[PDB]
């Protein structure tokens, strides 16, 4: 499901696909049990509705429904409480949120898997105190997965020693290269360095990744902003006017 | 020949060919001295660096004095296509193909390396004499293939076994591209190819036992294809240095701008880049621009063009985010956009300011009044007058300078002319323009040299000595045309000179047809006039002299607050004249005519002076008072047959006196 | 004096007589858009798949300038 | 780049009248050590941009050695309570 979720790129080819998958679909009742050939009381097509219109944040459809019935038939499952909290962190409701991760780290203390948002959480949050918490505790499990290098990285940019939170943030980066959020994150460190050059290539690889990055160009903008070109990055900042419309800050 | 490209700070197959060439010359023993113009060729585009800003800066320093042929493309077909052309390059073209056939290990390959340093390269010429008891010839470092050979050899000892495989795998790559080649079966066999090869391969220790199995160790990771192939990672079809790309992309730009270059290979091979190399090699992403320009492309210029000045500006330490707008200041008059390019420009003087630094400034500067050449009519506009950098970059230094002074005066030369100052002084400036432009290098400075011609044709034209005139056009490039001032520009100029000729063998169905492009067309000033001047031309051969009066003075008008051209100014007002008289009324111009005739004898402009006559001869014998006009052109007649194109006019007028 | 394309849910507005270039997002997917002195009017996609469902209630944009918010026609 | 003097006639004529700081780059940022790379010398910039096969040239010149010079200092071995950095100082005494 996943390698058929990246080929996916626009929430119109989405309903595209999605209608196919309820007209002209049907699975081989002989491979599969009785009672579970039906698309209706099927999981994946359920678990399909949950990932697909809200990694890429598209118009929801036959999706509430199903999110409270998984809740039902999987009340333990820790992938989908990562998923509810990760719904509520990706509307900036933060408090609901942090309670939401809360019960993954009591239940489940090991799964470096869905943490990237809590540490995320957590620098908005500041309490330096309780980040200083989840950098020695998680780096403590292992310092090779993609979140563990960016969980500590936040825990260091913290407390301002931005010249070793800088280098953290390329290790997690070269780990899994999929993680185009530490480019933004890269940039920003260089910022508070005064040293702007550094900077402009940094936002400028995250939106070679992927033009539809709204912190991208945000970030790219800014840096010329504080440079006395207001002019040369009124570019930047009008391309990310159309990434997100609906923002008093832009 | 085709295949994916990726930048390899490690020994490119290329690189080996030359290493090949440079064995066999230096070994003599077969004899064979490679000619120094194939050297010269190879070597000379891997030698580092050479810069190109994107704009603002022209030729500068690129253009050779001397042609040289284009850089090679990394493909065994091309490389033997240079050895193949002699009658006898055939045995230099086989010496390098039975080297790579002896070359078959990457032990080999250290055979060779191994010799070089050991043997041929040596640290200095001190030791040259002391070594007289070699067989073979020995290199000095500092010589031109002694620093590549000491480059060659540094990049081989700096990487682990990782690079020295990927040398190898691509090699046989590199060599088995070449197979599958038409000319590759024009070599099947040549005899020579198994004695050279055999030279080298001799004195292998083994051959009953070990090279059994040596040929399977080799066969076996070979795609020999008998069974499934073992799985590798893809392996990119040709690796050059940056160096390398960098002599290949300046010269295709340059060949662009205005032996032979293989121009689909050089751009196919350049749009398989892995996005990292073109971080490593920013000038990527202009070569899309200049082509963008091409087909007018807005949005694709843009960011192409944001694009390269993200990269630039991080790489290299000194800021150029001075140097950015200007760019796009230049891109936005390109496009005729002219206002937006002037908020451009305000910001970019701001930030020189706070750089602190002085040189910065005398770019800024000259760059206004290069802006304000092709649109005078925003003079008013800027914060600077432009008779204010005269005065200050006359005296600006007595070193350092070079071309500004150059650029100082033909600024003036300009002005002076369109404010139409007396002959003596235009002369004057130009004459320091002139001396100081060809004092230094005239073909480096390509810009500022044709510069000169157009001023000098033009002066001399509005003096009416077109035999002097004739002599400098053909100096004058065409479609060259300039930067910042679209690309098309010389297209169009091109079809103006077409309409007045087709003017005047009344050709009026093709300018007719002209015109209706004119009104829906973004124009350069100086083409809008022309094209403003051609309509009134045409409107008079038709013979409506109601709209085209009406419109003349509107010209004249605003010819005279908008930009303050005299030169231009004078064109519309004889036209005027022309109107007048050719209805039979012409006495309401003797008040018009009269004023200019004193005025522009002060000036001393003949051909001025003369015209004025000629319209003041034909008003008078329209009147019916030809006995005083033809004792007045008898006196007048020897001076004003001294200009050509008004002889037509003077000679018909002649046999309506009879 | 502006040349503006639309495509499936963004508009490009391009200065032609005089200024730079402007973008505008729209709250939902657009059919077709037809032209009307000093605006554009859109009309959303209807089906896309083979089922064929439409919307009724309202599916026409009316904006003057790009930077103004829309407004709704009256039937 | 005359620079006015280099014309031959506007020095005759002269005569007879008068009668870089550094910033880092990503490329130099490596994964290791989070000290960014400082350039030795301007030639290894090239009108100011880093090099990137200069760069590791040095790189790969300051590791080499380190290998060799490992066995200096601190590492003692057990029965010699005296590392061998002043076994060739004692020994350079010697014959000197």
């Amino acid at each position: 499901w996943l390698e058929l979720m990246d080929c996916l790129q626009k929430v119109d080819d989405a309903l595209l696909l999605n209608n196919y998958l309820y007209q002209n679909f049907q699975f081989k009742f002989s491979e599969n049990l009785g009672s579970q050939r039906t698309i209706e009381f099927n999981i994946m097509i359920k678990f399909f509705k949950l990932k697909v219109f809200e990694e890429l944040n598209g118009q929801l459809e036959d999706y509430f429904e199903d999110l409270e019935f998984l809740l039902q038939v999987f009340p333990n499952f820790t992938f989908l409480k990562a998923y509810n909290a990760t719904i509520s962190y990706n509307n900036l409701d933060y408090v609901t949120a942090e309670s939401r991760f809360d019960d993954i780290v009591k239940q489940d203390p090991y799964r470096l898997n869905d943490l990237e948002t809590y540490s995320n959480i957590l620098y908005v949050m500041q309490k330096n105190s309780k980040l200083a918490y989840l950098a020695q505790f998680v780096s403590q499990i292992d310092r090779f997965r993609p979140e563990t290098c960016c969980i500590i990285a936040n825990y260091y940019s913290a407390r301002q020693e931005h010249e070793k939170s800088i280098m953290y943030f390329r290790r997690a980066l070269t780990l899994d290269k999929k993680t185009t959020n530490a480019w933004t994150l890269m940039g920003h460190e260089f910022v508070e360095l005064s040293n702007s050059h550094a900077a402009i290539e940094c936002y400028r690889r995250a939106v070679d990744i992927c033009p539809r990055d709204f912190k991208a160009w945000f970030g790219l903008g800014q840096a010329y902003a504080l440079l006395d070109m207001h002019l040369y990055s009124l570019y930047y900042f009008q391309k990310a006017c159309t990434l997100k419309p609906w923002d008093r800050r832009i | 020949k085709y295949g994916p490209l990726g930048i390899t700070n490690f020994i490119t197959p290329y690189d080996l060919c030359i290493l090949i060439l440079i064995h066999a010359h230096c070994s003599q023993d077969n004899g064979i001295s490679v000619p120094t113009a194939v050297f010269l060729r190879l070597i000379s585009p891997t030698r580092p660096s050479l810069e190109w800003n994107p704009l603002l800066k022209d030729n500068s320093n690129l253009r050779s004095s001397s042609i040289v042929p284009p850089p090679v493309l990394p493909i065994l077909d091309n490389i033997i296509r240079i050895l193949l052309d002699d009658k006898d390059g055939n045995k230099i073209a086989l010496t390098l193909m039975g080297y790579l056939e002896a070359i078959n290990g990457l032990d080999s390959i250290n055979r060779l390396m191994m010799d070089l340093e050991k043997n041929c390269l040596v640290n200095n010429y001190r030791s040259m004499k002391m070594r007289t008891t070699s067989t073979r010839r020995q290199m000095t470092r500092a010589s031109f293939l002694g620093t590549f050979l000491s480059t060659c050899i540094r990049k081989y000892q700096i990487g682990d076994f990782e690079m020295r495989e990927t040398i190898w795998i691509n090699l046989q790559n590199f060599k088995t591209v070449f197979k599958h080649t038409p000319l590759w079966l024009r070599f099947k066999d040549n005899v020579h190819i198994q004695k050279v090869k055999n030279c080298l391969l001799a004195n292998d220790e083994i051959s009953v036992e070990d090279q059994q199995m040596v040929e399977f160790f080799q066969h076996f990771n070979n795609g020999n294809d008998a069974d499934s192939k073992t799985m590798n990672e893809e392996n990119y079809g040709t690796l050059i240095s940056i160096q390398h790309l960098q002599s290949i992309v300046n010269r295709q730009i340059v060949n662009w701008l205005d032996y032979e270059e293989q121009s689909g290979l050089v751009f196919d091979l350049l749009d398989t880049l892995s996005l990292n190399d073109a971080t490593k090699f920013p000038l990527i992403f202009i070569l899309k621009y200049l082509e963008a320009i091409k087909e007018n492309s807005y949005q694709t210029a843009l960011d192409s063009l944001h694009n390269y000045f993200d990269y630039k500006s991080t790489g290299n330490s000194q800021n150029y985010f001075h140097i950015s707008l200007l760019s796009l200041a230049t891109f936005h008059s390109s496009f005729n956009e002219c206002d937006a390019a002037i908020n451009s420009f305000e910001e970019a003087t701001r930030i020189a300011r706070e750089n602190k630094d002085m040189e910065t400034l005398n770019l800024i500067m000259i760059w206004i009044i290069n802006f304000i050449e092709v649109h005078p009519e925003y003079a008013n506009r800027f914060y600077i007058t432009v008779e204010q950098i005269i005065k200050y970059l006359k005296n600006s230094s007595d070193v350092e300078d070079a071309n500004i002074f150059s650029n100082a005066y033909k600024f003036e030369t300009l002005l002076s002319m369109v404010k139409e100052s007396k002959t003596a002084e235009v002369s004057s400036s130009l004459l320091k323009f002139m001396a100081i432009t060809l004092q230094n290098v005239p073909s480096q400075n390509f810009d500022l040299f044709q510069s000169l011609v157009s001023y000098e044709v033009k002066f001399w034209k509005e003096l009416g000595y077109e035999s002097i005139s004739d002599v400098y056009e053909k100096f004058l490039s065409k479609t060259s045309s300039s930067s910042l001032r679209n690309y098309d520009s010389s297209i169009i100029n091109q079809d103006i000179k077409v309409a007045f000729k087709a003017l005047e063998e009344d050709d009026f169905l093709k300018v007719k047809q002209y015109l209706l492009k004119s009104e829906s067309l973004e124009l350069d000033y100086d083409q809008k006039i022309n094209l403003k001047y051609l309509r009134v031309k045409y409107l008079v051969k038709i013979g409506d002299y109601d709209l085209s009066m009406r419109l003349i003075n509107q010209y004249v008008k605003e010819c005279c607050e908008e930009v303050a051209d005299s030169n231009w100014r004078f064109k519309f007002e004889i036209e005027s004249i022309n109107v007048l008289l050719l209805s039979d009324v012409g006495i309401r111009s003797l008040p018009k005519i009269i004023k200019l005739i004193d005025e522009y004898k002060e000036i001393g402009n003949p051909l001025r002076c003369v015209i004025l006559l000629l319209k003041l001869c034909e008003v008078l014998i329209q009147v019916g008072k030809s006995m005083e006009a033809e004792c007045l052109i008898s006196c007048n007649l020897s001076t004003i047959l001294e200009f050509p194109f008004v002889r037509k006019k003077t000679d018909e007028l002649l046999e309506s006196l009879s | 004096d502006c040349f503006v394309v639309v495509l499936s849910d963004i508009a490009h507005v391009y200065m032609l007589k005089n200024g730079g270039s402007t973008t505008v997002c729209f709250p939902f997917q657009i059919g077709n858009a037809f032209w009307y002195a000093n605006g554009v009017i859109l009309e959303r996609e209807t089906s896309a798949s083979k089922p064929i469902e439409f919307d009724l209630k309202h599916k026409y944009i009316t904006l003057t300038d790009p930077m103004a918010p829309f407004g709704l026609i009256s039937i | 780049a005359r620079a006015l003097r280099d014309i031959s006639l506007f020095n005759d004529i002269r005569k007879d009248q008068n009668s870089v700081k550094y910033i880092p780059s990503l490329s130099a940022y490596n994964v290791f050590n989070e000290f960014p790379y400082y350039p030795t010398s301007a030639s290894q910039l090239l009108d100011g941009k880093l090099d990137e096969f200069l760069m590791l040239s040095e790189q790969y010149k300051s590791r080499l050695p380190k290998i060799r010079k490992l066995g200096w200092n601190r590492f003692k071995p057990i029965g010699i309570n005296k590392t061998m950095y002043e076994l060739e100082m004692l020994r350079s005494r010697a014959r000197a």
